[PDB]
């Protein structure tokens, strides 16, 4: 989850998000460069009492000032693309789960042996346990193995919704009528939060994601114990 | 830019005259509104 | 008095009306769609033809009877007329992405298939070639009618023209009764969306543009063309000929490929 | 039909100081009042049915 | 054959984010296998593999609804 | 013809500055005004 | 086959159609369609710059496919000379019967 | 299937009028014919009440609602089939 | 003589003012709904309601600041009043059709204020995706009138657009070729070409979401065997190049400024800033997809749009850095327009470079529907379009009224309004990257710092807005008359003195062909 007064990205959950950290720190470094680089040649013109204002040649700077951003833009595109593509891998998933939008909740569909479904809501700031996260608790968490391959398929039986974690880097839209696909994998057991990610009426800010992160034998246990 | 001077000067105490009533007309009837949002909702 | 050869028009209450009727005939629409009355929209829809007639009225006074469109005014109406043609293509350009959409990835409701189950689409070499060849032959007949005004012959300009309208016509209650005997609706899923939204626009567009060359017949009845000046008349047969290759794209595309 | 738009040339470009939209005479005026009167009666009744439909009807 | 089925595989023919031919696919596949084995008299055990593909792909209202028009007589697609 | 020069090139008066300081605060004061009793009116609904 | 009945422009042209239509005719340009040519532009060749007032802007392009246009007021009188390159310019004011 | 036919001195009003009565109404008049020897009502099909056809999200701001702007009783069902 | 002047005006000028007039009248509403915004997020919890009330806030706030404040300031205020002049025209090609693009604006913006005051508003965000903007999850008048809204605008501007590129090719001296018009021209015209293009696609795209909604069609319907998806892309085909129709006339009178304020004669690399404008403008056609890299999208199709999105820095760092060049070696007058402008250069590039790092869809999957997204385009919107209208606007003043501003006041505004837009929108960077959502009413307990410290940062900037309107005010109380003005060699719109009179160029330029 966020913390307070964070900066930038959640800690990484997946190699993927580290993959978009690395990447992130990369690009962040050129925008820096490219801004002060900016402020700093604006201040430079701007404090000299020396002129010339005749006609100026424009031809050879040009130039540079072409080639230099297109190398940079080559330089950003080339890892970006990289990430692209491999989060595109074929990876041979050994679970698939499905998640239903709905206003405003998401329901959770394991289906590939037993009739396996239940909703998922916010936990009411009134019944919040103390220590718990205020908007963020869901009464039923979506438990998953940890250290697999989890194909996620995403829908909506209403309007749009989308479904994100930021510390696996997931976001996915939930469109009815269409069946969306993405990988999830967890490095690490735990607590994984994120919050529905696309407008859908009164109450968009309150159906979170929680994902609970455990052992393949707790997860089969668990997943008994909800038939 | 050259200009004439003022042909009907503003003086300091206009000034703050203009300003304050300028700032009155924005703040005075959305600061109404919003002190009454309680009788709003709880209504 | 100006030394440029520009039009400085007289200050026009149309702007004002027209803008009034905009507003009319949406919120109309709105009343209609759902607070069950047509009040407005009649009003609306009243005061649109009242201002369109008025506004194009005094253009042509503005021209035909006080002189003002020199050569460089009539070359600014060529360019504004062009482009408007090109905003309304983009206008059906996302009708046809839409019909494209929907027919190259059909979706599970509707079969997985297109056409979807259900739907018996007209046959192409019917109705719908029988109105190919009328609005490909209304644009060979407008066509002599511009050399035969060129031509400064009067009596074959009309002859042409009339011809050109008449099967405007033709099309208009051609496609009148394909609607009426269509077996699918407006309401038929995507298919009849896409099929009646975009030949509807087309239909309404063939409307305006049998208008226009109605209105320039009763200009040339009147005598307002000279043989070498007659923009209005060059306006409405761009815009037929615009009509018509939309009418093209889409029996190619709807009617035939789409069948 | 006979050819009469010198005559048309004459009346619009008369030296009265009246602007084009009302330069055919008495019958311009006319249906420009009518314009005008249905262009500002309907957008005031619109404005009404925006009032009505801004509250519920029960 | 290929028991100890743990979830769907990839398939070449759906290899993007948007899986919705899939489960449909797979869906029509299991029903036109049943519809062909009970008919000459065969044995629906065949078609197993196109029904584990599909319950764990398809949305559960997806199939819900599909099979509920099936009964009506109202399924588009072609069994 | 029409005025022309500064202070007749509009279509409000600027020759009184106290009229038009009222013209102004009404004109810009009605815009900034109007979203927040949209707000009241629709909490006032429901 | 063939008949007349349709007016031309020498027939029925009106106001300012017809005006330029005529002095076109006389290859005469009192409303300023074409560009004008210019003179060497010095100050016993001027550039002759016609005008119904005594002063009208000028716009001098000092070379060739410069992109900049220099502006300025050109005044009955005296030749002036255009501020960047200094051609020069002198107004011929008339009455437009010109 | 190319053209063929071979004029060009200098396009001018006969010419495209000779065009006009000479290819471009025979062709109308020709597919006139074709669609009157293949007018004729077809058989209606069987009724099916498909719920991706006959859409209602909300009613027809016309009629009682459930009508098309062009509704035909003889081909257009209702959701709840053919009209008697 | 009053109806006649200014409700039936032919005028380039008048319509301008009417233009300057309904926008700023626009910024005002737009102000007010980005309080309320920022009121609700100032502190955690709720503070209007649920999220309806709350986006239906949202969604007026982005139409009134796209639609009724900065395409009328930009084109139909600033475009209106300096084009003919700055080609030395008469007036507009079509000057009673431009009434109507102007007339048909309050009635726009009444359809819009109707729409949020029955049932319970179009809280649908400013795109009107279906199926939340559908007849279902929005039943009533409510997506009907928007629609109706953008309709009567996007006629407004189509007409505006043949209107202005019809005058800018029609209408110069015939010895003026087109590398020969000014930089604020060039800007107008590709502007209109833009909008020309792709408010017709808008148009069609929210006349299907109209009949969904009314007719019983199912364009985005998957009951009728339609697609939600289908609607993104029309709405983004006109989405991506409508930002681009709200940032290039602000570069014209960027171009303009700088050069004056550098007391140069002419912009550098005159060809290449022509180049960089044309070249954004046809690259922003095809680049929509960006804003959808999480709908679904196959792998191959999302590598093409991040690619052809990053190549628009090229043309765009060319225009940047031809603005350094054009300050280097200066005479430089710290007017508070040159202010305005040198505040542009910098906030700009700072929204743009943010733009590059979104273009990445690996990257993207995690900041899309993130206030990372609303941190990018205030940096482009509020501190660059806004930032160029109000360098123009001090700049132009003293030419459309006849009267000068105070300088003292107007670099106070400056301060004020530099300061605050910053303390709103850098923060909201790091609510982006750790992951606070777009259109929420209330966030996760972690988020409150920055908000709070953004919302304090939209209070400074309501006290930038309530003094400009003083300073408007003291301008017309002063009355102190413009006298001269330098440089009018190389800005024709000055030459006809301040302001100039009702009819201009009546008699027009001389140019010479040689
Ligand atoms: C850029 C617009 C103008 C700047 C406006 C605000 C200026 C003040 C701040 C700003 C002063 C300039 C320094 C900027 C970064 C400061 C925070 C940071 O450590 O950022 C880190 C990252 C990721 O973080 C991490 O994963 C590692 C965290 C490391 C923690 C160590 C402690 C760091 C110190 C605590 C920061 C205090 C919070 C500041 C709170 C600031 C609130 C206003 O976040 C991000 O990506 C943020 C992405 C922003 C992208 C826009 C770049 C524009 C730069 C313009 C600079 C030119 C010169 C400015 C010269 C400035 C003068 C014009
Ligand atoms: C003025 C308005 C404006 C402008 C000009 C831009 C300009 C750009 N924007 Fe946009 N953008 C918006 C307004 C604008 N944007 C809005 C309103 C949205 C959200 C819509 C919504 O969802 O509501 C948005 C959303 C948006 C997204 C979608 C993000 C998401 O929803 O997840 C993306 C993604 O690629 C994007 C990228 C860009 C880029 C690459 C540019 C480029 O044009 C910028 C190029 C400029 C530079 C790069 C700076 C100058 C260059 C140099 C100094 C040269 C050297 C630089 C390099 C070598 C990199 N923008
Ligand atoms: C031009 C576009 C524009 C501008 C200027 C702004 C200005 C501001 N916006 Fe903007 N905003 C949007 C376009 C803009 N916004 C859009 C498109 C969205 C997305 C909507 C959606 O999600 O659907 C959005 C969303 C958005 C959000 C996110 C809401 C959410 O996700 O829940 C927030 C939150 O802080 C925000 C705040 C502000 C603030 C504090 C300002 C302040 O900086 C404003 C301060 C005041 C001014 C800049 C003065 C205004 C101008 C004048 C008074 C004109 C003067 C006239 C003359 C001189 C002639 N806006
Ligand atoms: C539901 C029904 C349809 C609804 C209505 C649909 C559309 C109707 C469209 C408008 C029709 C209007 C018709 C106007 C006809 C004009 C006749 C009068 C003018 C005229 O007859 O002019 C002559 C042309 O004649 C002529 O046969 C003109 C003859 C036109 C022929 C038309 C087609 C019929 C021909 C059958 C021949 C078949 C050939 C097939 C082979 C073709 C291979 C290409 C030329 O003569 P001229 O001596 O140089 O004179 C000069 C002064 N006029
Ligand atoms: C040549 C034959 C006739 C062609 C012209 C006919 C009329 C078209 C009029 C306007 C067309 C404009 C909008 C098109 C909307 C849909 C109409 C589609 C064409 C049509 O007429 O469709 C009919 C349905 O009409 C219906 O719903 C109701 C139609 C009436 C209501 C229209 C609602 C208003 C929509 C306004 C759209 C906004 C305007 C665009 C703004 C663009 C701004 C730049 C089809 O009838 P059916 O009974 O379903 O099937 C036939 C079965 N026997
Ligand atoms: C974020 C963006 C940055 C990315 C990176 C960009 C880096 C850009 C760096 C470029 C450095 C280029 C420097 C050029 C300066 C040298 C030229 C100059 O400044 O001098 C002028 C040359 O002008 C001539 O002809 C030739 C034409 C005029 C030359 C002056 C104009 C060129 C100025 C470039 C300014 C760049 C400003 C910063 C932009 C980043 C005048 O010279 P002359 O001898 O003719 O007259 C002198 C008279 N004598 C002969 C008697 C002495
Ligand atoms: C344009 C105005 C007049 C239009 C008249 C119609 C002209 C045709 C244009 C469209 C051509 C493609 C139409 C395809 C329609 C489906 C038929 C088809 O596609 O047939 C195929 C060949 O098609 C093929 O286009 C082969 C290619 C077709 C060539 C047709 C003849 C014209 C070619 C020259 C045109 C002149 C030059 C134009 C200027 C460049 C194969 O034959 P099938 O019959 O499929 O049999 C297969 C069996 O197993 C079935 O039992
Ligand atoms: C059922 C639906 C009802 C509502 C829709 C509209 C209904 C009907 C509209 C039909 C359009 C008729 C336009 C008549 C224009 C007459 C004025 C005219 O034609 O004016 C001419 C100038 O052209 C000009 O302005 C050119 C003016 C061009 C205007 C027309 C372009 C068509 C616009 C139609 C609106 C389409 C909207 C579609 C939206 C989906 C006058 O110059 P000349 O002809 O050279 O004469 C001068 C010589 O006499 C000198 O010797
Ligand atoms: C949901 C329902 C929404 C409905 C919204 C409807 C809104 C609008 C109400 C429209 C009322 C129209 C009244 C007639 C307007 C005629 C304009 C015209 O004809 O404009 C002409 C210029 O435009 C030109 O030519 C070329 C351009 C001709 C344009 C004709 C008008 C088009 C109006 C609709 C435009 C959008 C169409 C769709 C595009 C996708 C003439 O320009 P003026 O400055 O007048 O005179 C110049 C003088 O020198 C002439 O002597
Ligand atoms: C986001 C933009 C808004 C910015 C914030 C506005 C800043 C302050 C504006 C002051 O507004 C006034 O404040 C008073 C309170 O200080 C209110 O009086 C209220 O409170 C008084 C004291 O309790 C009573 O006397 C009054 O009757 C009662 O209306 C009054 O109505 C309101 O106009
Ligand atoms: C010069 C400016 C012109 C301004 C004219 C103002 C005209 C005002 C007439 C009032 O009309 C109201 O509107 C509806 C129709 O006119 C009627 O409602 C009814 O009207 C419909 C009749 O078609 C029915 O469908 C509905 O059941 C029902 O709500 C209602 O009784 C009637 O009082
Ligand atoms: C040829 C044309 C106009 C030259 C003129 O007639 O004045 C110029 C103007 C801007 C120039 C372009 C811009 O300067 C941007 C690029 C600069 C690179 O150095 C070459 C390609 C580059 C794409 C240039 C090619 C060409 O020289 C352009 C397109
Ligand atoms: C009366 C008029 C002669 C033109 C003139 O000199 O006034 C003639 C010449 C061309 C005639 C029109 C054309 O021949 C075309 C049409 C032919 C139809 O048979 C009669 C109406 C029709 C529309 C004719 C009406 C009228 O008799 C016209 C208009
Ligand atoms: Cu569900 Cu937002
Ligand atoms: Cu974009
Ligand atoms: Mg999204
Ligand atoms: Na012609
Ligand atoms: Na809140
Ligand atoms: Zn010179």
């Amino acid at each position: 989850m966020a913390y307070p007064m964070q900066l930038g990205f959640q800690d990484a959950t997946s190699p993927i998000m580290e993959e978009l950290l690395h990447f992130h720190d990369h690009t962040l470094m050129i925008v820096f460069l490219i801004s002060s680089l900016v402020l700093y040649i604006i201040s430079l013109m701007l404090t000299t009492k020396l002129t010339h204002t005749s006609t100026m040649d424009a031809q050879e700077v040009e130039t540079i000032w072409t080639i230099l951003p297109a190398i940079i833009l080559i330089l950003i595109a080339l890892p970006s693309l990289r990430i692209l593509y491999m989060m595109d891998e074929i990876n041979n998933p050994s679970l698939t789960v499905k998640t239903m939008g709905h206003q405003w909740y998401w329901s959770y569909e394991y289906t590939d042996y037993e009739d396996l479904s239940f909703d998922s809501y916010m936990i009411p700031t009134s019944e919040l346990k103390p220590g718990e996260l205020r908007l963020l608790e869901v009464d039923n968490r979506v438990v998953l193995p940890m250290e697999m391959t989890i194909r996620m398929l995403v829908s909506s039986e209403d309007v749009l919704h989308s479904w994100a974690v930021p510390s696996l880097g997931l976001k996915t839209d939930a469109i009815p009528g269409r069946l969306n696909q993405t990988t999830l994998m967890s490095s690490r057991p735990g607590l994984y939060y994120g919050q529905c990610s696309e407008i859908c009426g009164s109450n968009h800010s309150f159906m979170p994601i929680v994902l609970e992160l455990v052992p393949l034998k707790y997860f089969e246990k668990w997943s008994a114990s909800m038939l | 830019i050259t200009a004439k001077p003022a042909k009907t000067p503003t003086s300091p105490k206009e000034q703050a005259i203009g300003l304050s009533v300028t700032f009155l007309s924005f703040l005075l009837p959305a600061g109404w509104v919003l002190y009454h949002l309680d009788n709003y909702k709880k209504s | 008095h100006q030394t440029h050869a520009y039009h400085m028009v007289n200050p026009s209450p149309w702007p004002l009306t027209g803008a009034l009727s905009a507003l009319l005939m949406t919120s109309g629409l709105t009343m209609w769609f759902h607070f069950n009355s047509m009040t407005l929209l009649m009003i609306g829809l009243t005061t649109n033809m009242l201002t369109m007639y008025q506004w194009w009225r005094d253009v042509i006074r503005e021209s035909t009877f006080q002189g003002h469109h020199t050569p460089a005014v009539q070359k600014g109406l060529r360019y504004g007329m062009i482009l408007f043609i090109i905003s309304e293509v983009l206008f059906f350009t996302g009708f046809f992405w839409a019909f494209y959409h929907s027919s190259l990835a059909p979706t599970p409701e509707l079969g997985g298939c297109w056409p979807p189950t259900g739907i018996h689409p007209l046959n192409p070499l019917e109705v719908p070639l029988l109105n190919t060849s009328v609005l490909l032959a209304s644009g060979v007949s407008i066509t002599w009618a511009h050399h035969s005004l060129m031509e400064g012959d009067r009596k074959h300009m009309l002859q042409a023209l009339f011809i050109t309208i008449t099967l405007g016509v033709y099309f208009t209650l051609l496609q009148a009764s394909e609607y009426y005997e269509a077996p699918f609706t407006i309401s038929d899923g995507v298919y009849g969306s896409t099929f009646f939204v975009a030949t509807g626009f087309h239909g309404l567009h063939v409307i305006i543009g049998s208008t226009f060359l109605i209105v320039c017949f009763f200009r040339q009845l009147k005598f307002h063309f000279t043989s070498n000046h007659h923009f209005g008349f060059e306006a409405a047969a761009w815009y037929w000929h615009f009509v018509d290759v939309v009418w093209l794209f889409l029996y190619v595309s709807i009617y035939w490929w789409g069948s | 039909f006979e050819n009469r738009v010198a005559e048309k040339q004459k009346l619009f470009q008369e030296d009265n100081g009246l602007p084009v939209h009302l330069k055919g005479g008495a019958t311009d005026n006319i249906l420009y009042r009518v314009t005008m009167t249905l262009c500002l009666g309907g957008t005031l009744y619109s404005l009404y049915c925006l009032g009505w439909a801004s509250f519920p009807h029960k | 054959k290929i028991k100890n089925y743990q979830t769907a595989p990839f398939d070449s023919r759906f290899p993007n984010q948007n899986q919705t031919r899939n489960c449909w696919q797979n869906y029509l596949d299991f029903h036109r296998c049943e519809k062909a084995m009970t008919a000459k008299g065969g044995d629906v055990s065949v078609c197993e593999w196109y029904r584990r593909v599909y319950k764990s792909l398809c949305p559960i209202s997806w199939v819900s609804t599909w099979d509920d028009r099936r009964a009506e007589g109202t399924f588009p697609g072609k069994i | 013809h029409y005025e022309e020069g500064p202070g007749k090139n509009i279509p409000f008066s600027v020759e009184n500055k106290w009229r038009l300081l009222a013209m102004m605060t009404l004109f810009f004061g009605s815009g900034f005004a109007a979203p927040f009793f949209i707000v009241r009116h629709q909490l006032l609904k429901k | 086959a063939s008949g007349g009945g349709v007016p031309t422009d020498e027939e029925q042209a009106t106001g300012l159609e017809r005006e330029v239509m005529l002095a076109a005719r006389k290859g005469q340009d009192p409303y300023n369609i074409l560009a004008p040519k210019a003179t060497s532009g010095t100050k016993e060749d001027p550039n002759l710059v016609p005008s119904i007032t005594n002063k009208r802007i000028v716009g001098c392009i000092c070379e060739e496919d410069n992109s900049t246009v220099i502006w300025f007021w050109l005044h009955k009188g005296e030749a002036q000379r255009c501020p960047s390159c200094g051609t020069h310019y002198k107004l011929v004011p008339h009455q437009l019967a010109h | 299937a190319s053209a063929a036919k071979g004029d060009h001195g200098g396009t001018g009003a006969r010419t495209w009028r000779f065009l006009t009565f000479g290819l471009a109404l025979p062709s109308v008049a020709l597919c006139t014919l074709n669609s009157w020897l293949h007018s004729g009502h077809r058989e209606r099909p069987a009724f099916i009440p498909y719920h991706h056809l006959r859409i209602r999200t909300k009613p027809f701001s016309w009629g009682d609602g459930n009508h098309t702007f062009f509704h035909n009783p003889r081909v257009n069902p209702l959701p709840t089939g053919y009209e008697k | 003589m009053f109806i006649n002047r200014w409700l039936f005006s032919t005028n380039h000028k008048d319509i301008g003012t009417l233009y300057l007039l309904f926008g700023a009248w626009a910024g005002m509403v737009g102000t007010a709904l980005s309080l309320l915004i920022r009121a609700e997020l100032g502190q955690p919890g709720t503070l209007l309601g649920d999220d309806q009330i709350y986006n239906v806030v949202v969604t007026a706030h982005a139409f009134v600041m796209i639609f009724f404040m900065v395409m009328p300031i930009m084109i139909g205020g600033f475009g209106n009043w300096l084009v003919p002049l700055m080609i030395g025209a008469p007036d507009m090609a079509f000057p009673r059709m431009n009434n109507m693009s102007f007339w048909l604006l309050p009635p726009s913006f009444l359809l819009l204020l109707a729409s949020s005051m029955v049932e319970a508003g179009a809280g649908t965000g400013w795109t009107v995706y279906p199926p939340l903007a559908g007849n279902l999850a929005h039943a009533g008048a409510s997506v009907d009138l928007t629609i109706f809204s953008l309709h009567l605008a996007g006629v407004s501007s189509i007409l505006g657009a043949i209107n202005f590129i019809t005058t800018i090719i029609n209408m110069k001296p015939p010895a003026m070729s087109q590398y020969q018009t000014p930089l604020f021209v060039w800007s107008v015209m590709i502007t209109a070409v833009l909008l020309l293009l792709s408010l017709p696609v808008l148009a069609a795209g929210i006349t299907m979401l109209l009949t969904d909604r009314n007719l019983n069609t199912t364009f985005f319907d998957p009951a009728g065997g339609g697609d939600p998806i289908l609607y993104q892309h029309l709405f983004w085909f006109f989405g991506h190049p409508e930002v681009y129709i709200l940032i290039l006339p602000g570069f014209g009178m960027i171009s303009h400024i700088v050069t004056y304020y550098s007391g140069k004669k002419e912009p550098f690399g005159y060809m290449g800033m022509v180049w960089a404008m044309m070249s954004i403008g046809f690259l922003g056609f095809i680049v929509w997809a960006h804003h959808m890299f999480t709908v679904g999208m196959d792998v191959d199709t999302r590598a093409y749009f991040t690619s052809a999105t990053m190549i628009i820095a090229i043309p765009t760092g060319v225009k940047v850095f031809s603005w350094l060049a054009t300050l280097h070696g200066g005479n430089i007058k710290w007017s508070p327009a040159m202010m305005w402008a040198l505040g542009f250069i910098f906030l700009f590039t700072v929204g743009g470079l943010t733009g590059i790092v979104l273009a990445n869809s690996s990257l993207d999957i995690v900041l899309h529907d993130t206030y990372y997204v609303v941190a990018h385009f205030h940096y482009v919107l509020s501190m660059g379009a806004v930032f160029a209208i109000m360098g123009g606007f001090v700049h132009w003043f003293p030419l459309f009224s006849g009267y000068t501003l105070n300088d003292t006041w107007a670099k106070i505004h400056f301060a004020i309004m530099f300061v605050g837009v910053n303390m709103t929108f850098f923060p909201q960077h790091f609510l982006g990257l750790s992951g606070m959502p777009r259109r929420y009413s209330d966030y996760p307990d972690a988020y409150t710092m920055w908000n709070t410290i953004s919302s304090m940062g939209s209070f400074i900037s309501l006290t930038a807005v309530m003094l400009m309107v003083f300073i408007i005010w003291e301008a017309f109380a002063s009355k102190r008359e413009v006298l001269t003005v330098d440089l009018t060699t190389t800005n024709l719109e000055w030459l006809n003195g301040c302001p100039p009179p009702y009819h201009t160029f009546e008699e027009p330029t001389y140019v010479n062909l040689k």
